[PDB]
RNA sequence: AAUAGGGAACGUGAGCUGGGUUUAGACCGUCGUGAGACAGGUUAGUUUUACCCUACUGAUGAUGUGUUGUUGCCAUGGUA
RNA sequence: AACGAGAUUCCCACUGUCCCUACCUACUAUCCAGCGAAACCACAGCCAAGGGAACGGGCUUGGCGGAAUCAGCGGGGAAAG
RNA sequence: GUGAACAGCCUCUGGCAUGUUGGAACAAUGUAGGUAAGGGAAGUCGGCAAGCCGGAUCCGUAACUUCGGGAUAAGGAUUG
């Protein structure tokens, strides 16, 4: 099965990306250790501007 | 005297001369022992490996827990073009063992055999087999060429053919072909001998050699490491941080009475780049590679049934190092023997087995051709410019 | 020129003692 | 061609350093055949020996 | 002067010496056998691809510690070095020799090298400061060099 | 699975470490008139050299085939 | 009590000390041009066993024994001082 | 200039050619400097060595005490 990453909303295929649970039950998906690191750094996605929900919330293409 | 802790041999004896091996190409050292009963094929052939990817596929075994899921295997892929008969040799059996009976060469032999010939094909005049091709055309010749076929077929008994790449097909810089000598292990040494007659200076592709769902093994050289110390050459643990003169040694290296440094202890100097068999490397595909222009370039590599996508199997951005790869393919489970682009001899397994492992079917569901060139997320230029949208790419119309 | 001059006598002296010292078993 | 000396004389008649004399290097041989400061005082007014600035140090921010 | 081996016919040779003259005794030894028997003109064109190292002196006798080079397989040894003083030396009294061939009258495109040896000089001696208040000398080792020249026939 | 016993100059300090022992400082106990003594206790205490020959490990090469090249065979040695 | 470059035991924190190593950087080592020593040295330098001043490199009986060398190496020379 | 500062770091005046040599290469072993997933003394005679903590402001500080101390105890919060 091909999901999303749940930092970036960019695409993980089977093979690629970690995957990480938390003790509160919440599983979370990273394609690279640039998405893991912010998640892990108390960071929100959408200041940054790579991100699928950077490109959401501003009418990007 | 007596340790006061068992602990097992660093490294293995059986690899004991550590050295650069003599030959960059695999050398067979045993071509699977045979009865006349079997059709009449070949058990060896050449290839390049290009570089590796991953796979995904719905892996049947009854009793495991992998039972009917989907389970990620490392592949290796190997670019093979047909390669081309140009020779064929006699083995005559004797009590000092196998001894070249002759030769026999083809009627005319391509550019890339007879550039294997020389060590400077600059300053040669390319000069080559072209006496010898003139005994195919005299009458006098050609009566004695044809002769040395009925001498052969009455003495010797293990014949094999001289066969080259098509370098030409291939990314690399070499354009030697590398010129191997494999065995045919038909019925009887006519029909054996009349196979190799009838398909000189021809093409012989790897799917008339290996089967799909088949068990081969690899022989090649491996990476070179260089010289390297006793704890990387021979993984012998580092001293302590207070050791004078130096932490990555082995501190004892014999008693006193054998007065003299023994063979079987750990010490510095070459490691990598030695000749190896790995054994019972299973062929996942066949591939076929860049057909006829009536449609103009069907790719169709890596595309299963379950993807049924227009994909080839060379990744996004090319293979790294190595190139792109057109011709036919054999992709292997796991790890293989050498750099990329190394030219390592795939052959036929010995031994026999059954093992529940080997004679099962494998199907495919997914291979992915993402970028290794990076932490690459797409797997055709389709794909990423239907997500990533119109750029300043164009940006003139 | 030409004829130099001579240059001084070695003069060594002795120093160093059985190398790192070292006292036997007692 | 010992420029040497030339190159200390002027810097005790200019009141200078060593680094700070003489720009225009195509006089070589006319500055080398001054032995004196009064030779090497005839060529400062002839421009072949200058003084060439202070190295700017701006206060600025 | 008197040489070694004194030529068959004096008419038809040359000679020339260099004496007390500071090179290595060791490097110019082994340069001087790789020009003996040498044409002038093969061994002047020789003597010039040492210093560019193009071309190498193969390390025979005192061969210890000297490395494994490409350059030595013309020769059929396996190590070999670049000296470009020493064949600097033996290069500039092979314009000596030269010198006086035309000087007496012979053809510089017939004389060979036929008998070119090098013998050591008295050393002189210098001094070097080591651990714990001792003196070491550094002697220097010059050479002597003489080569007599004939035209072949 | 089992945590068998040993040897190789009580294997192994130009391989290490220096805890112990085993110099010189100091403390305590017993002993001696005393200086001092005590495998009795405690504490602090410089651990030198390979570039030689062989052995071993890798690296060129040597002999022989007229020269040179490609493809090979396996004596013997290792071996999981 | 205070203070110890004093001796010792535990605990927290921290960490490649360790599991178990890996990779990068400088300076070398390495190769070249130049310059260039010293300790050391009976003769020398492949072993197994025997005998022997009871632990040979040489001697006896066996095993065997091709030039010339390079980067290392620390078993031996009961290595040097 | 920064800063509590004759600290450290950077520059001007004034000096110098990197400390008795240059080139090419980037193997082992070293010397000196870093970094490391998970665990955190399991290493070791011993936490040796390295790493943590560190400035200043606002709070907040125990046993014990020769009432002076301890005490920058400890433990937090902040900093553009
Ligand atoms: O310098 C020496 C030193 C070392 C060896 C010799 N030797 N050894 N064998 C010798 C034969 C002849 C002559 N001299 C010889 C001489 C002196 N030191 C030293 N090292 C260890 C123990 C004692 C000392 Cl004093 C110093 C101490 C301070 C730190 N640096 C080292
Ligand atoms: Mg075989
Ligand atoms: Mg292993």
């Amino acid at each position: 099965k091909v999901e999303l990453c749940s930092f970036s909303g960019y695409k993980i295929y089977p093979g690629h990306g970690r995957r990480y649970a938390r003790t509160d039950g919440k599983v979370f998906q990273f394609l690279n250790a640039k998405c893991e690191s912010a998640f892990l750094s108390k960071r929100n996605p959408r200041q940054i501007n790579w991100t699928v929900l950077y490109r959401r919330k501003h009418k990007k293409g | 005297s007596h340790r006061k802790f068992s602990a097992p041999r660093h490294g293995s004896l059986g690899f004991l001369p550590r050295k650069r091996s003599s030959r960059h190409r695999g050398k067979v050292k045993s071509f699977p022992k045979d009865d006349p009963s079997k059709p009449v094929h070949l058990t060896a052939f050449l290839g390049y490996k290009a570089g590796m990817t991953h796979i995904v596929r719905e892996v049947d075994r009854p009793g495991s827990k992998v039972n009917k899921k989907e389970v990620v295997e490392a592949v290796t892929i190997v670019e093979t073009p047909p390669m081309v008969v140009v020779g064929i040799v006699g083995y005559v059996e004797t009590p000092r063992g196998l001894r070249t009976f002759k030769t026999v060469f083809a009627e005319h032999i391509s550019d890339e055999c007879k550039r294997r010939f020389y060590k400077n094909w600059h300053k040669s005049k390319k000069k080559a087999f072209t006496k010898y091709c003139k005994k195919w055309q005299d009458e006098d010749g050609k009566k004695q060429l044809e002769k040395d076929f009925s001498s052969m077929k009455k003495y010797c008994q293990v014949i094999r053919v001289i066969a080259h790449t098509q370098m030409r097909l291939l990314p690399l810089r070499q354009k030697k072909a590398h010129l191997m000598e494999i065995q045919v292990n038909g019925g009887t040494v006519a029909e054996k001998l009349d196979w190799a007659r009838e398909r000189l200076e021809q093409q012989v592709p790897v799917n008339q050699v290996f089967g799909q769902d088949e068990m081969i093994d690899v022989i090649g050289v491996t990476k070179g490491k260089g010289y390297k110390g006793v704890t990387s050459r021979w993984h012998t643990k580092k001293l302590p941080r207070k050791t004078h003169r130096g932490l990555r040694k082995v501190a004892c290296i014999g008693a006193w009475h054998p007065a003299r440094v023994a063979f079987s202890v750990a010490r510095a100097g070459q490691k990598g780049y030695h000749h190896r068999t790995e054994i019972n490397k299973k062929i996942y595909k066949i591939g076929q590679g860049y057909l006829i222009k009536d449609g103009k370039l069907i790719k169709n590599n890596a595309s299963t049934d379950y993807d049924l996508s227009d994909k080839s199997i060379n990744p996004l951005g090319g293979f790294v190092h190595y190139g792109e790869v057109t011709n036919d393919f054999v992709m292997l489970k796991g790890c293989v023997v050498g750099t990329k682009k190394r030219v390592l001899t795939l052959r036929k397994s010995l031994l026999v087995q059954t093992k529940r492992r080997a004679l099962e079917k494998i199907d495919l569901k997914f291979i992915d051709t993402t970028s290794k060139f990076g932490h690459g997320r797409f797997q055709t230029m389709e794909e990423k410019k239907a997500f990533m949208g119109p750029l300043k790419k164009d940006r003139i119309a | 020129s030409w004829w130099p001059l001579p240059l001084l006598l070695l003069l060594l002296l002795l120093l160093g003692p059985a190398g790192a010292r070292a006292q036997e078993d007692e | 061609s010992m420029l040497r000396l030339q190159k200390r004389l002027a810097s005790s008649v200019l009141r200078c350093g060593k680094k700070k004399v003489w720009l225009d290097p195509n006089e070589t041989n006319e500055i080398a055949n001054a032995n004196s400061r009064q030779q090497i005082r005839k060529l400062i007014k002839d421009g072949l020996i200058i003084r060439k600035p202070v190295t700017v140090h701006s206060r600025a921010r | 002067v008197r040489y070694s081996l004194d030529p068959e016919n004096p008419t038809k040779s040359c000679k020339s010496r260099g004496s007390n003259l500071r090179v290595h005794f060791k490097n110019t030894r082994e340069t001087a056998q790789a020009i003996k028997g040498m044409h002038i003109r093969k061994a002047t064109k020789y003597l010039k691809d040492v210093t560019l190292q193009k071309q190498c002196v193969p390390f025979r006798r005192y061969n210890g510690g000297v490395g494994r080079c490409a350059q030595a397989k013309q020769w059929g040894w396996t190590q070999g070095r670049w000296p470009k003083k020493s064949a600097e030396f033996l290069l500039h009294m092979l314009k000596n020799a030269e010198s006086n061939a035309e000087l007496k009258g012979l053809d510089v495109d017939s004389l060979v090298i036929e008998h070119i040896q090098v013998n050591k000089a008295p050393k002189m001696r210098r001094r070097t400061y080591r651990a714990h208040g001792r003196i070491n000398p550094y002697m220097s080792s010059p050479c002597h060099i003489e080569m007599i020249l004939t035209e072949k026939e």
